[PDB]
């Protein structure tokens, strides 16, 4: 990676020791970080590797739109990175480790957050549609179950579907991981994962209003 | 069944017992030859999820 070629020569000139004294055990470091999305100074830093998500959106991102009390969800590592909502966001810390035990990973430490006042359901449906428009298509998994995942998520934000099919979109995201030739396809199932252990009751309400609209 | 009641009487007492209870000609007792369309439930593999064919 660009970064990582790119620190190599002032880990060289200072020393490794040096490099290692940021972060924890097994997470040295300072690591770039790209915070945008629903806060009020969107901006790209460098810090210090193990920070709280926290500090570092109420430091340098300017906070989250409407104070901290407005937060609903975040993704902490990029699109792949399955997402986390408020009540684990309080107290995490920024590094693979943390991160893993989240159930998230650290990914490519781009934070996207996004406040209550957006449709969580319609974000992780856009990203499962970016998925779908950049498979390669080389492998049958990732192609055709990205294809699919693709057009259950639309359904899934109109709340058309009905609550049994959840599970089921659950285990075709396990089918496609493990199974393709390369990550992408766990980087599609991984945002649908997130999405549906995080907010199962709104896909659910979803659907029940949807089905008392249409009789 | 339309028999008179002396005809009646006399086949009920050779027969030994009363024959109008238990006819076997078959009369407006019996269903209609056009029905309601039935609706026919699915078995237990229909579902959704946790249905893998190896388990079953
Ligand atoms: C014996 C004298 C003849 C009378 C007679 O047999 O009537 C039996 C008469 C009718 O008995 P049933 O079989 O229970 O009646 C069937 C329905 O009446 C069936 O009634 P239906 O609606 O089918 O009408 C048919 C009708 C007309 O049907 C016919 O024309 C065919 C008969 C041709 C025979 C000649 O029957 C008749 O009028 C002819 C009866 C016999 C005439 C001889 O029974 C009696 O009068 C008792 C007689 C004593 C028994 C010994
Ligand atoms: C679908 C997909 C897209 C990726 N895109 C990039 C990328 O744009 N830039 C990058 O540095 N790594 C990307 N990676 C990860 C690369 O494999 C990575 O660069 C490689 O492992 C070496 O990176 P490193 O210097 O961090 O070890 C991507 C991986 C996958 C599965
Ligand atoms: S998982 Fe990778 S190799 Fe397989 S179809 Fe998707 S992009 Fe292509």
């Amino acid at each position: 990676n660009v970064e990582t070629v790119a620190v190599s020569p002032t880990i060289c000139r200072r020393g490794g020791a040096w490099f290692a004294s940021f972060g924890r055990e097994r997470n040295s470091g300072t690591k770039l970080f790209n915070i945008s999305g629903h806060v009020n100074h969107p901006c790209t830093v460098e810090e210090e590797m193990s920070v709280p998500l926290k500090e570092l959106i109420e430091k340098h991102a300017g906070g989250v739109i409407g104070g901290w009390d407005n937060l609903l969800a975040v993704i902490p590592g990029g699109s792949s990175t399955p997402l986390i909502p408020k009540s684990v966001c309080e107290t995490v810390l920024m590094d693979f480790d943390a991160l893993v035990q989240a159930q998230t990973g650290l990914g490519t430490a781009a934070v996207i957050v996004m406040d209550r006042s957006t449709d969580i359901v319609k974000a992780i449906a856009r990203l499962i549609e970016f998925y779908k428009h950049e498979s390669c298509g080389q492998c049958t998994p990732c192609r055709e179950g990205v294809d699919w995942m693709n057009k259950v998520m639309a359904r899934f934000v109109k709340g058309d579907a009905r609550p049994a099919e959840i599970d089921s979109l659950w285990e075709i995201s396990k089918q496609i991981e493990g199974h393709t030739i390369c990550a992408l396809g766990d980087g599609a199932a991984w945002p649908v994962q997130g999405l549906i252990r995080h907010f199962r009751p709104e896909l659910e309400e979803r659907m029940q209003q949807f089905a008392l609209q249409h009789q | 069944a339309s028999a008179t009641r002396v005809i009646q009487l006399l086949r009920n007492w050779a027969s030994g017992r009363d024959l109008q209870a238990k006819l076997q000609l078959r009369y407006q007792e019996i269903s209609k030859r056009t029905q309601p369309p039935p609706k026919l439930p699915v078995g237990p593999s229909h579902k959704l999820s946790n249905n893998y064919y190896c388990t079953r």
